[PDB]
């Protein structure tokens, strides 16, 4: 039960299932009643009731199988957390973009990318694959 | 009723493993065969088509007429 | 001779909780601060 | 190679006594020698200011910036020539 | 006995889902900022000369 | 140029261009196969119940861990060095210029016949006219004769700089004392840009390469213009 | 390299070892289950057997719990085990894990 | 002889991305030539070549740091 | 009592923690230098100023990441720690050399701090390549203190450095081989033969540039019969091997981690890890022009160059697929260690391949200089080394500090920090083959949809960092104190007890010949 | 001269707690507070000139 | 690994002051430096 | 040619490297410098670890060659197994 | 109590003294190089000069006084000599590297030739090979010590070390007046930056070599030494054997071939 910390050098309880058999049992002292069942286990098991062999299952392993290898919730926390974190992120985006970015270059403006745009096709930037390849020089519009 | 049959019980992992790493292979192959298809072969036809026909000169002119050039109006 | 175990083999203090945030976010807080205030440094000359 | 010497029978302390003053020491009294005959002044050479010597990139740290740390008047032009 | 994610998991999950998404869309489309995105299919391009 | 959103290479303007942009879509697609396959594995790992936690004899599946990338490896290194020695065949070029970096422009100098130079400097984001591009114009381009072997020159008068031209494939660090050649040839007439590639101070990000390409008669008139 | 038969038989052998001790017993077990495969069910009634001897029904019960945690998502192994050796744990009054509620999460 | 010059022609002793000893080369034959060919009275014409390839092949401010070292008397290659 | 522990340490343990706390300021540094850098480039445009001041940024960012986050915290923070214990040593080798190692850090970032309030800082990059770091463009005492900062921090390793060497071959159970040492140990051993051979090479090279900047020296001034050129040799000659220095304690980290949390008692294919390390530490001393493709070298030494690094390859595939047959049959634990050394393998594997596709000094012509080269190496370095450190720092803080760490915080901290990292680098390959120059304030507009991307993955990845300040306070604060931890027979390390005594293995271990 | 290793044994293994660095007595003493002295005295002097050397000087 | 439950507990309200806390000593510096650079940037 | 003046190690040798040589001399290994030499490591037979305290670490290389050491602390009483390969070891304190 | 072998050693504030030492003595050089003042440097030499002294002290008193260097710490430090030397082999070579950069590819400012026009190399059949005689001899001399030593000779050890130590001071005496009497400086193009760096840092080593062959001395004098444990003295010969390749390399490359 009680684990203590200057117990390191001692062999101790695990539970895991690539280690079935730990090297000590789960609980070693035993009261009076506990006693008397570690005696009754020296004759027949067909003579030990369910709750008495539950009784030595649990006084020589803390939990089963079933119990050591459940799965939990934490997924939904760790991914639900990490998104909060992320959403937190874009708060701090929001406060550069209003406090800390100026206006960005002219050249970014409507008329400007529409006029840089034409001149980009006119010296035909890209004509093979990138860029005035998909423009339709003929029918004078992007490709569909 | 009737007993259950003896099912395999040796080599589980190793079964496991032999079967997967051929799909692991098997992907690769069916991917390569879409990736030379889809990027690199698309790549050197686009290349091909275009120069084939091409003429630099009406390309020349081209952007010339829409004044691109300081060494050319 | 020295004190042993959990808490004191460290050369910083976690006997209070509260303390030891102060003392965490001075070191880490001075150490994320100072490019910044280089930076302010930097453009406050020319 | 096997020098030229001999002995090998025992490296202990008489032999590297022996080398000591049989060997090492005369040749280091024979190259002093030599060097004493060698020795005085070599003519000082003509001074042409060329641009890969004399190097001024930023003034040394002591004197007053232009002079080597071993600074010889007699064979060290400074980049504007031999010091008057 | 119910552990901190049995009892509040489900809950964790769907907010920050839920304002994660929220605030990214807001800043992403909201604010002014400019992405530069492709002008193919997008600009009609216009007389610069 | 890049445009906006471009995943790859700008489009080749040059044959050994060309044949760079079919070289990294060989070798991306042997990283996109072995990326892919160590994620899978990893994935594979990671998805059973099942345990084997005994030693494992390691010396049969070494071997099939060296040799295949030893050969994947070899399948690169072939088409890689083929092009390394094509970049560096004789080709006889037609015309020598020379590019000098400064802090913070180029100069540029034709000097077969006459003596013709010139610096070319970043147009300022306030002097841009109508459709030019913010960063990447200069005042004075560097005009080439197209569909010709042309030797470019390059070297520094102060620190380092390097001269670029990505559609041409071209990267040729400038170094003060030293003269360092690269061959350019454009299949085709057009304006086609680059940017210093070397830190070199506080105007680094501001002096980029425009080169334009036209007919040789073109280029010559331009050239006596020059003057 | 041995059979699958003689490998079988090594640890029949070993877990029929009339004086086993508790020590053994876990360290037969604990090694057993690093291998890839469901031990067959002769190695696990020599195991039960051993464990008898040894007055520890527990162990029995981890035992059991084992193989079907060796089988993985093989689900028709280890009702096929229970089956097999059914005799044996009518025989020592062995209960099964189910049997206990000890399936249970 | 052969004019029509166009540029300076490869050259197999300078076959390597590092044209320095090339120019360098050139210039040192054009003013060895002329230094040579005033000194028997003849004719520095026969020199051009080297002039030529040095011209297309040398920085502007190298040859004019080079023509001004050997007007003063600096120049480090022997000519 | 505090002075004549924590400054006058001769003990492993507390110098290892001072190297560790050390580490984790010099990584908030570098990090909101990274953040600096990522603002500038935000948005198209200027924020900052002009190149000058960016590029101190960047320069000191690559320093303070390299040489005060790194290397302290994987050879000065779990090397100290770790080493003596996973061969049962009492101690170092030299435990006061030990000592001064540490000292001389805080005085070399004092240094670095200097350059950067001086004059107009040091805008040189972090290789500080002349002529732009002399003292014509570079004028006034910014470059010097640089240089002197990294004579320090060279001292520092280069006495680290024996110390791992003599502590790890003299100091072992005399029935234990070289072949019967952890990974772990390994990885530090070849690590320290590479700081010891490279490190030198680089003290000689930046003292060529002090003397070219202050005693009129020319040794890569051409107008003195130098050459630029000549520095950038010997630069690289140390700069290649750094690379190995920074990433082989991360391999080994790594084999520890894999095995521990595939419930295996062993590394798949130990001598050929063995093997491994020691090539790649070989090879990485050959190949160190690659850093110098466009300089204008001869095409042979080109084509020799692109061979031999390519050839790493084969001895790093073997590290990887190790890795895999590792977690091959393993009871798979799903700890947050776990998942950084996942993390590490497969995006340490991408970074590997940009290294290969960038070792094609044909294709590098178009990359060097470009964001591929930054997208590469912030592969293996921000998802490489940094996964390491992460997962070697979860891993093991319980057994430095006897407490346990929440390990949902921990996972969240993951998630957080993967999503960041990839945000932040994998736009930069787009970035880089449509040819973004290193070393900008500002870009033309057709690259601001990635940086802009890059930029917000940035923020994310201080959001992490913010966070794993809160959950190292977390665990402090609540005080979960270690009961007991699985697998000691095949990890000495955890067996004196968490945290161990101040002096472990007074009395050896015994260990027979038979 | 005479061979006062013995001496040097005896003094340097007095149980008495020190330092071996301050074992041989008082001069130890003195020289580690003039060594630390002027140490801490001339690292404050750095900082004093780092100080300085941060600001123009036009 | 297993552990001792916590010898001083800290809750969720003492972990969101200590996150808190945390994340604005790094965040109100920086962020103070950044809002007034146009302030440095006309000296 | 050839005086004394210079003292030996039996001497002048001090401390901890005088009880090593000393020691060394009788054919004893107080402070293990040498590896000890495995029995047969049977219960019989047991490996036995000498101790100034009540447990000690061993390590196990369990087989020749074996890259893979296996330690534990061995207690004072009845004789303990390496948990790989079961063989013997017994604690001898002072 | 231990029943290992190794040493642990007491609290030290050695350690510290000397990092801050490398703080002055590296700050200081920048005041000196750029605010015209040698007083950091000074304070930091004579720090470093105070640490090295107390630190070594400690060594010879936990060794020859306390008895701490067993077998098993004598061959640690054995390994850390090996590799500190090896370490500064290293940080020749980088030396070296640059040598043969700069000479066997001579550039046009130079004259593209080697040595450069205008510079006179000193003529190595005169003073420097001089030197070399007296640094073989040297060598000569350190191992007759090594074996009087050994041989439990106490007046030859000292004999032949004073002889070393004698030879080590003619060389860099005489080294000196070369510096001196050269007509080329360091700032004599690339020539002058690669003879007085290469050689510079040689007769540093030299004189460092020098020093630790008179602690040894007066060790020595002071019996510290036993015919069997002196690694002291066996450092301070590796030391001394390492510079005479470095001087036989150098006289090699720079003076002969390089002239
Ligand atoms: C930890 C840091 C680190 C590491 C480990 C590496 C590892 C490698 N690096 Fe990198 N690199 C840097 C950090 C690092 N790098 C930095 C900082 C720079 C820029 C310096 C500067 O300019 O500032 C740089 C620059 C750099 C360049 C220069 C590009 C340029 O400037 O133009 C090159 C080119 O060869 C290169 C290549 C490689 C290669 C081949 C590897 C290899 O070691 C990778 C090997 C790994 C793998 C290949 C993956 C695993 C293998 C398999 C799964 C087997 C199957 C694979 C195949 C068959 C290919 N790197
Ligand atoms: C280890 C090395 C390292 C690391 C981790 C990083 C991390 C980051 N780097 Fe950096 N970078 C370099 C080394 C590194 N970098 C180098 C060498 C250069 C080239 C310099 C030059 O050109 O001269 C460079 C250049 C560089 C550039 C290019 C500048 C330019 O060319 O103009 C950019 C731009 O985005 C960038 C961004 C970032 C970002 C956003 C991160 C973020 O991923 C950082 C996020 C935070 C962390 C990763 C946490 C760090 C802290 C810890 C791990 C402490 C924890 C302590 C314990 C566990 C004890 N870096
Ligand atoms: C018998 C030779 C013994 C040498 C003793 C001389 C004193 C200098 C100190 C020695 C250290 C050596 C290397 C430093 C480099 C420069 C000195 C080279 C040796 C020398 O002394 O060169 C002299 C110039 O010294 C000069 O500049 C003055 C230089 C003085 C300032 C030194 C600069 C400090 C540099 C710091 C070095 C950093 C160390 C890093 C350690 C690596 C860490 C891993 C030559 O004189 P000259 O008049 O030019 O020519 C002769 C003309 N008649
Ligand atoms: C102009 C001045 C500025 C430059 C600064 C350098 C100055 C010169 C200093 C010269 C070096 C003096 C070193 C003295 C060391 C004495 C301590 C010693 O020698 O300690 C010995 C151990 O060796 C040990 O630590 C081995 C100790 C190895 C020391 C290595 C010395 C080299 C250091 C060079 C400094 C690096 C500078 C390089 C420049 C790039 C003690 O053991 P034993 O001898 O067996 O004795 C025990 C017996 O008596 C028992 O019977
Ligand atoms: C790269 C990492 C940085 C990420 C971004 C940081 C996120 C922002 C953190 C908050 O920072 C604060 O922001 C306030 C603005 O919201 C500033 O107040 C400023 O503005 C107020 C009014 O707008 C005034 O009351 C104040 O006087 C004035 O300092 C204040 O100084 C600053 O500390
Ligand atoms: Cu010019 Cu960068
Ligand atoms: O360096 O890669
Ligand atoms: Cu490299
Ligand atoms: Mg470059
Ligand atoms: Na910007
Ligand atoms: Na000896
Ligand atoms: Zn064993």
């Amino acid at each position: 039960s009680v684990v203590k910390s200057e117990d390191y050098a001692l062999p101790s309880y695990v539970d895991r299932r690539d280690y079935p058999l730990p090297d000590v049992a789960h609980v070693k002292n035993l009261s009076a009643s506990q006693k008397a069942l570690k005696e009754k286990e020296k004759a027949s098991w067909s003579s030990l009731s369910i709750d008495e062999k539950v009784e030595l299952y649990r006084l020589k392993f803390k939990e089963s199988f079933a119990e050591m290898n459940r799965s939990t919730n934490e997924w939904k926390t760790v991914v639900g957390a990490a998104m909060f974190f992320i959403g937190f992120t874009a708060l701090l985006l929001i406060w550069e973009k209003h406090y800390v970015y100026g206006p960005i270059p002219h050249t970014f403006e409507e008329e400007w990318v529409a006029k840089q745009t034409k001149r980009m096709l006119d010296m035909k930037v890209a004509p093979i694959q990138g860029f005035s390849a998909k423009w339709d020089y003929d029918k004078n519009e992007w490709k569909k | 009723s009737t007993a259950l049959a003896k099912p395999q019980m040796r080599g589980l992992l190793a079964r496991r493993l032999r079967f997967h790493i051929v799909g692991a292979f098997m992907v690769s192959l069916g991917f390569a065969t879409f990736y030379k298809f889809a990027v690199a072969e698309k790549r050197k036809k686009a290349y091909a088509d275009f120069y084939r026909n091409y003429d630099s000169m009406k390309d020349f002119e081209e952007m010339r007429k829409a004044g691109i050039f300081q060494s050319a109006k | 001779h020295y004190e042993e175990g959990p808490g004191k083999n460290i050369p910083f203090s976690v006997e209070n909780k509260w303390r030891l945030l102060a003392m965490m976010t001075l070191f880490f807080g001075s150490g994320f601060a100072a490019p910044f205030f280089i930076v302010r440094h930097q453009l406050l000359k020319k | 190679a096997s020098a030229a010497k001999g002995d090998h029978g025992g490296t202990g302390a008489r032999t590297w006594r022996f080398l000591t003053f049989g060997l090492a020491l005369p040749s280091v009294a024979l190259c002093t020698l030599n060097s004493w005959l060698h020795s005085g002044h070599r003519e000082r050479p003509a001074f042409i200011p060329y641009h890969h010597l004399r190097i001024r990139t930023k003034p040394f740290s002591w004197g007053d910036g232009n002079h080597t740390f071993f600074h010889n008047p007699r064979v060290n032009p400074l980049p504007t020539g031999y010091e008057k | 006995a119910p552990d901190f994610h049995d009892k509040y998991g489900n809950a964790v999950l769907a907010s920050g889902a839920t304002f994660c998404v929220a605030v990214w869309v807001y800043m992403a489309t909201q604010i002014g900022i400019e992405w530069n995105p492709s002008p193919v299919g997008r600009v009609t391009p216009k007389e610069w000369r | 140029m890049a445009y906006p959103m471009q995943l790859g290479f700008q489009d080749a303007t040059s044959p050994i261009m060309e044949e760079l942009l079919h070289f990294h879509d060989h070798t991306l697609m042997i990283v996109f196969l072995i990326s892919s396959l160590v994620l899978y594995i990893i994935s594979l790992m990671l998805t059973t119940k099942l345990t084997h936690t005994s030693t494992m004899d390691a010396q049969e599946v070494e071997t099939i861990w060296t040799i295949l990338p030893a050969i994947i490896l070899i399948l690169i290194a072939l088409p890689s060095l083929r092009i390394l020695y094509m970049m560096d065949e004789i080709n006889n070029p037609s015309l020598t210029v020379k590019t000098m970096g400064h802090q913070w422009y180029w100069s540029y100098e034709y000097t077969d016949y006459e003596d013709l130079s010139f610096d070319s400097y970043m147009i300022p984001t306030s002097e841009l006219k109508p459709g030019e591009l913010r960063l990447l114009e200069v005042d004075n381009r560097v005009v080439l004769p197209m569909e010709m072997t042309i030797r470019m020159l390059v070297s520094s008068e102060d620190v380092l700089h390097s001269w670029a031209v990505p559609s041409l494939g071209l990267k040729t660090d400038a170094i003060p004392g030293r003269l360092n050649q690269t061959t350019l040839m454009s299949s085709r007439p057009g304006l086609y840009y680059g940017q210093c590639s070397e830190i070199c101070g506080s105007n680094h990000s501001f002096m980029p390469i425009v080169l334009e390409l036209v007919p040789l008669k073109y280029f010559e008139k331009w050239s006596a213009s020059m003057l | 390299h041995e059979t699958d038969e003689e490998f079988d038989a090594r640890w029949v052998t070993y877990f029929n070892k009339p004086d086993i001790d508790a020590w053994e017993l876990r360290k037969g077990m604990n090694t057993l289950v690093g291998y890839d495969l469901v031990p067959e069910p002769k190695i696990i009634d020599a195991a039960l057997r051993a464990c008898r001897r040894l007055n520890d029904f527990a162990s029995a019960v981890r035992i059991l719990e084992v193989v079907k945690d060796k089988a993985g998502p093989h689900k028709e192994i280890y009702p096929y085990v229970i089956q097999e050796l059914r005799p044996t744990l009518n025989e020592l009054g062995i209960s099964t894990p189910e049997e206990l509620g000890l399936d249970k999460v | 002889k052969i004019k029509n010059y166009q540029t300076a022609p490869f050259d197999s002793r300078f076959p390597n991305q590092n044209q320095t000893r090339n120019c360098w080369q050139n210039y040192l034959d054009f003013h060895r030539c002329e230094k040579a060919m005033t000194a028997k009275g003849g004719d520095v014409s026969v020199c051009e070549w080297y002039r030529r390839v040095y011209k297309s092949l040398c920085p502007i401010s190298w040859v004019s740091t080079w023509d001004d070292r050997r007007a003063e008397g600096t120049f480090p290659g022997k000519i | 009592m505090f002075i004549n522990r924590w400054l006058f340490s001769t003990n492993h343990k507390d110098i290892g923690t001072l190297y560790l706390l050390f580490g984790a300021w010099a990584g908030m540094v570098g990090t909101a230098l990274s953040l600096l850098i990522r603002a500038e480039l935000g948005q198209p445009g200027t924020l900052l100023g002009d190149d000058q001041i960016y590029n101190v940024v960047v320069t000191a960012h690559a320093f303070v990441m390299i040489f005060f986050m790194v290397m302290p915290i994987m050879i000065g923070g779990f090397g100290n720690w770790l080493v003596p214990l996973m061969i049962g040593a009492p101690d170092m080798a030299f435990p006061r050399m030990n000592n001064m190692s540490f000292w001389l850090l805080p005085p070399s970032f004092l240094l670095l701090l200097a350059s950067s309030m001086v004059e107009a800082g040091a805008g040189t990059g972090w290789t500080v390549y002349p002529p732009l770091a002399g003292n014509l463009a570079h004028a006034g005492a910014s470059v010097d203190l640089t240089i002197f900062s990294l004579h320090l921090a060279g001292v520092s390793s280069i006495l680290g450095a024996i110390n791992f060497i003599t502590t790890i071959i003299n100091m072992k159970p005399p029935a234990m081989s070289q072949y019967q040492t952890p990974l772990f140990v390994w990885s530090v051993m070849i690590t320290a033969v590479l700081l010891l051979l490279s490190l030198p090479v680089l003290a000689a090279g930046i003292t060529m540039l002090l003397t070219d900047r202050n005693l009129n020296t020319t040794f890569f001034d051409p107008a003195g019969g130098g050459d630029p050129i000549l520095y950038q040799h010997l630069f690289w000659f140390f700069g290649h091997p750094e690379v190995y220095i920074l990433i082989l304690p991360g391999f080994g980290m790594i084999s520890h981690i894999v095995t521990y949390y595939s419930g295996k008692k062993e590394p798949f294919g130990y001598m050929g890890m063995v093997w491994a390390m020691m090539s790649i530490g070989f090879l990485g001393f050959i190949v160190w022009a690659h850093h110098m493709f466009t300089v204008g070298m001869d095409v042979d030494t080109r084509a020799y160059f692109t061979s031999a690094t390519m050839i790493i390859a084969i001895p790093t595939g073997v590290k990887v697929f190790s890795w895999l047959a590792t977690l091959h049959g393993g009871n798979i634990k799903w700890s947050p260690a776990m998942m950084w050394a996942l993390g590490f393998i497969f995006l340490f594997t991408v970074g590997g391949l940009t290294g290969i596709v960038l070792a094609n000094s044909s294709l590098d012509i178009v990359l060097h200089d470009t964001y591929y080269v930054v997208a590469h190496f912030h592969y293996v370095l921000s998802m490489g080394a940094v996964f390491a450190i992460m997962g070697g720092f979860v891993h093991w803080f319980p057994l430095f500090s006897g407490y346990t760490l929440n390990d949902t915080w921990a996972k969240i901290h993951f998630a957080i920090m993967f999503v960041g990292v990839n945000m932040t680098f994998f736009p930069q390959h787009f970035l880089g083959l449509s040819g973004m120059p290193r070393r900008y304030s500002d870009y033309p507009d057709a690259y601001t949809m990635w940086n802009t991307i890059s930029s917000m993955g940035s923020f994310i990845s201080l959001t992490a960092v913010m966070l794993m300040v809160f959950i190292i306070w977390e665990a402090f604060a609540s005080k979960r104190e270690v009961l007991t931890v699985d697998l000691t027979t095949t990890n000495l390390e955890w067996l004196n007890g968490c945290p161990p005594p101040y002096h472990t293995f007074e009395e050896p271990t015994y260990v027979n010949l038979k | 001269f005479e061979n006062r290793v013995a001496e040097k044994q005896k003094l340097f293994q007095e149980d008495n707690g020190l330092p071996v660095h301050l074992k041989g007595g008082a001069t130890d003493n003195i020289l580690y507070r003039v060594t630390m002295t002027l140490c801490l005295g001339g690292t404050l002097y750095s900082l004093y000139c780092l100080g300085w050397a941060s600001f123009p000087h036009k | 690994i297993t552990a001792k439950p916590a010898k001083t507990p800290t809750s969720p309200k003492e972990q969101a002051i200590g996150l808190s806390v945390t994340f604005l000593s790094f965040l109100l510096p920086a962020g103070w430096v950044l809002y007034h650079l146009d302030n440095y940037k006309k000296s | 040619a050839s005086g004394g003046g210079v003292p030996t190690d039996e001497e002048q040798a001090t401390g901890l490297e005088r009880e090593v040589m000393l020691a060394a001399r009788k054919g004893q290994d107080p402070y293990n410098i040498l590896a000890p030499k495995a029995t047969s490591g049977t219960k019989e037979d047991p490996n036995l670890v000498p101790s100034i305290t009540n447990k000690r670490i061993v390590g196990c290389i369990c087989e020749e060659d074996n890259s893979t050491v296996i330690w534990f602390w061995l207690h004072k009483g009845e004789a303990q197994r390496c948990p790989s390969c079961g063989t013997h070891y017994k604690l001898v304190p002072h | 109590h231990q029943t290992h072998a190794y040493h642990m050693v007491n609290p030290s504030p050695w350690p510290l003294t000397g990092a801050l030492s490398a703080l002055l003595m590296t700050s200081g050089l920048t005041m000196w190089f750029h605010f015209n003042s040698m007083t950091l440097l000074m304070i930091g030499l004579t720090t470093n000069m105070l640490t090295m002294y107390q630190w070594w002290r400690d060594v010879i008193r936990e060794s020859t006084f306390q008895g701490h260097h067993t077998p098993a710490v004598q061959k640690g430090l054995r390994y850390g000599m090996i590799l500190f030397i090896i370490s500064e082999v290293l940080f020749f070579t980088g030396f070296f590297w640059a040598f043969y950069h700069s000479s066997l590819a001579p550039t046009p400012e130079l004259g593209g030739c080697w040595p450069p026009t205008g510079i006179h190399p000193l003529n190595p059949l005169e003073v420097p090979l001089l030197n070399t005689s007296v640094l073989l001899a040297s060598g000569v001399s350190i191992t007759w010590a090594h074996h009087s030593l050994m041989e439990g000779d106490r007046k030859h050890m000292l004999q032949a070390l004073f002889i070393t130590i004698t030879l080590g001071v003619y060389f860099t005496l005489l080294q000196a007046s070369e510096y001196y009497e050269a007509p080329f400086t360091i700032s004599d193009g690339v020539y002058g930056s690669t003879f007085f760096v290469a050689t510079g840092f040689h007769g540093l080593h030299v004189i460092i070599g020098s020093t630790f062959l008179i602690v040894c001395f007066f060790r020595q004098l002071k019996f510290h030494f036993t015919s069997n444990h002196h690694f002291g003295f066996e450092a301070a010969a590796w030391y001394w054997h390492f510079v005479d390749v470095v001087w036989l390399f150098l006289y090699v490359s720079i003076y002969w071939w390089g002239s």
